């Protein structure tokens, strides 16, 4: 269990483009995918500038804790796909020992400023001695679809990475009733060059 | 101006002469883990 606090574990996360060739034929391209050991640490102060500030922002959330709920994911995104019959989606799955009502906030940021927020409420399903939470085929917001379109129309890979340096995503999963931070995941991005998508996962620490 | 201007963000890298975006410290210059820029 990599991305896991004491109360919640994210077992699956993927962003994808699904193209319908014909009514029985679907081609799915994964942009990014995640599917007990101790991870390497990153000083959170090194990335505060790339995420929303003020009350409810990353610093505020981290200081309120708990410290074990905070992670940084570095993605190498696979942009090699044919860009009517397209579905851009995000899917994720979580497990908890506790029966909770959870809220998943996803904030897309440019130069550390919030551009768009998507907020989803999830209820528990009992499964194999624990509770499961699934966000299944959540539509990617139009900003993201537009962003990917503009990225692919860039003629050089170094241009794509330059843009991505200032594009980030902040995912905050919260217990709806108690407001406890169950998971807070900061996402940073490069383009994959190896023919696909890869990731490093880090723990966010105070220093 | 606006920091969240999508067209401005892409214009900054497509046409560097007319770039109008906040200036930032490149990630590679920061105090980050050794393999942060080396894919597994
Ligand atoms: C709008 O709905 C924003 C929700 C963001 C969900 C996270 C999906 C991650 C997208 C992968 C980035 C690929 C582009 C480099």
């Amino acid at each position: 269990r990599s991305v896991a606090s004491s109360k919640l574990w994210m077992l699956e996360f993927s962003a994808f483009l699904e193209q319908q060739q014909d009514p029985d034929t679907y081609n799915k391209h994964l942009f990014v995918h995640i599917g007990d050991p101790y991870l390497a640490a990153v000083d959170i102060r090194q990335i505060y500038d790339k995420f929303p500030e003020k009350k409810g922002g990353l610093k505020d959330l981290f200081e309120r804790g708990p410290s074990n709920a905070f992670f940084l994911v570095k993605f190498w995104a696979d942009l090699n796909t044919n860009i009517g019959s397209s579905f851009y989606g995000v899917s994720s799955q979580y497990e908890s020992p506790e029966n909770m009502i959870i809220t998943c906030s996803t904030k897309v940021c440019s130069f550390g400023k919030q551009v768009v927020e998507k907020v989803e409420t999830e209820y528990a399903r009992y499964e194999n001695g624990h509770y499961s939470y699934r966000i299944h085929r959540s539509p990617l917001c139009e900003y993201m679809i537009n962003f990917i379109h503009k990225l692919k129309h860039l003629p050089e890979k170094y241009m794509m990475n330059s843009v991505l340096e200032n594009f980030t995503i902040l995912q905050v999963v919260t217990n709806r009733d108690t407001q406890e931070t169950l998971l807070c995941i900061a996402y940073v991005f490069e383009v994959s060059a190896s023919e696909g998508a890869q990731h490093h996962i880090y723990r966010l620490v105070k220093e | 101006d606006s920091e969240t201007d999508l067209e401005a963000l892409f214009n900054a890298v497509m046409n560097p002469k007319t770039a109008n975006v906040p200036q930032t410290v490149p990630m590679r210059l920061r105090k980050l883990p050794d393999a942060f820029f080396k894919p597994p």
